[PDB]
């Protein structure tokens, strides 16, 4: 009931592609880093990603 | 609330609005701590004029021939809210009157805790256990060596709430529950019960073994009244006090009114002379100055003691009782069947509420006071 | 096939029936908890 109940809250927000590769994250002193790479998909020449 | 944004959401958590206008909920609606399938369509309007209710099949059975009922509710309702409130209120309705499908206990506390408290008491005990585990039976031993049976029906909390106690003896037996007492408590209450009637047994079983009892048949433990027989065609009924069994019984004498009255004149007499050192019995046999024989029942197996108006024993209580004041006939008779008979003759003749008449067989005066 | 006509030992077996009723009655409440779960996450 709940996956389909919840699939349909995704259905009135939307209504395939990967546009993030992966994810890792690393320390440098008190300093959490997260950080990705993207694909050719997502352009930031037209794009404003935050994170 | 007011509105149906929030008073829906309140009333029914379990409703989820998949489509965006909010025209198709689904999810589940909770009933009696049981929540079922919901699948409920509303038109491209928020009408219930039209609109399609599904179900789990589960759900059909128990809105078996409300079909019809809720197809009324759903045209004549105003909102989705009311309507909801209906099918709960309807469910509750349906389930209660199906109340035969419910029931489950807590295992952690129940089983467990009934066979410790069972251990308590003793396994020589325990008689009988329903497979349901609700009844069960114990058994207690008077002083005497007598047999006295406990039935106890229990509920889903047995600690919590009292066992339902059944018991055959004559005064109302009294457990004191607490959620803390045991079957062990109630048990020493159950023997304190049979030992303030230890004394009244005894004065019972000695009258059971050695006179012809009449009018209780196999008697109960229950029973206070003795129907006694005494030669023949003239009885007594003896209700003894259970805390002073010893003690002079009230007694009275049935059957014909010439072999009665030097009997209650003789009791009146000799009622002084009652000790409640001998029995029952080795007090009545030197009051009364007789002996009762040993059970006249064998070899009078068939003598006719039946009404003889309509020749049944066990007329709706009665017992053949009025008798003829007549050495030839001495026929007993109920006291439904002889007022019937005296009654409908033109010869018969009441003072107040009495009737002289003539016996049936013999045709001598016979009294009937009712 | 077969053809039917038809018309210390309690001390053990009294304890392996409470161990089932133990087991059970634990995998019963553990249910009853992600039944609790499920019915929370669908009224959020
Ligand atoms: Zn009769
Ligand atoms: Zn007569």
């Amino acid at each position: 009931i709940i996956s389909k109940s919840y699939k349909a809250l995704i259905n009135l927000v939307q209504g395939s592609e990967q546009l993030v590769e992966k994810i890792w994250y690393r320390v440098i002193d008190d300093s959490l880093v997260v950080g990705v790479k993207t694909t050719s998909s997502l352009k930031l020449s037209l794009n404003d990603v935050t994170l | 609330m007011a509105v149906t944004e929030a008073s829906l959401l309140r009333q029914c958590p379990l409703l989820l609005p998949q489509n965006r206008s909010k025209t198709v909920y689904e999810g589940f609606i909770s009933a009696q701590g049981r929540d079922f399938h919901l699948r409920i369509v509303l038109p491209e309007d928020l009408q219930l004029k039209n609109a399609r209710l599904l179900c789990s099949w589960q759900l059909r059975t128990i809105l078996s021939g409300y079909h019809r009922i809720v197809q009324q509710r759903m045209q004549h309702s105003p909102d989705l809210m009311s309507f909801m409130m209906e099918l709960k209120m309807l469910l509750e309705v349906a389930l209660k009157n199906r109340q035969e499908l419910y029931a489950l206990p807590p295992p952690p506390q129940f089983y467990s805790s009934l066979i410790e408290e069972i251990g308590t008491l003793g396994w020589d005990k325990l008689v009988y256990a329903d497979t349901c585990f609700s009844t069960i039976k114990l058994k207690a031993e008077d002083a005497s060596g007598r047999e006295h049976l406990i039935t106890l029906k229990l509920k889903a909390k047995y600690p919590a709430e009292s066992p339902d106690y059944f018991v055959d003896f004559p005064v109302p037996f009294c457990a004191s529950w607490t959620p803390q007492s045991s079957l062990i408590s109630i048990y020493s209450q159950f023997l304190a019960a049979i030992e303030s009637l230890k004394a009244f047994w005894d004065v019972m079983d000695e009258i059971d073994e050695k006179t012809w009892v009449l009018e209780p048949e196999k008697p109960p433990r229950s029973a206070t009244a003795r129907r006694i027989a005494l030669g023949n065609n003239v009885s007594i009924n003896i209700e003894v006090d259970p805390r002073h069994p010893t003690m002079l019984p009230e007694c009275f004498f049935l059957g014909a009114d010439h072999v009665v009255k030097p009997l209650g004149i003789k009791l009146s007499r000799n009622i002084h002379l009652w000790d409640p050192e001998n029995s029952v019995l080795q007090n009545l046999k030197d009051v009364l100055e007789i002996d009762f024989p040993a059970r006249a029942i064998l070899e009078k197996s068939d003598f006719t003691m039946d009404c003889g108006i309509c020749y049944a024993y066990q007329l709706d209580g009665t017992i053949p009782d009025q008798v003829c004041d007549n050495s030839q006939c001495g026929q007993p008779f109920h006291q439904i069947c002889l007022y019937e008979w005296l009654r409908g003759l033109l010869t018969s003749r009441q003072s107040f509420n009495i009737i002289f008449g003539e016996c049936p067989y013999c045709s001598k005066p016979i009294t009937l006071k009712m | 096939l077969m053809t039917c006509s038809l018309d210390e030992s309690a001390g053990q077996k009294i304890k392996e029936l409470l161990s089932g009723i133990g087991n059970i009655s634990e995998r019963v409440s553990f249910l009853k908890k992600a039944v609790d779960q499920r019915n929370k996450a669908l009224t959020s």
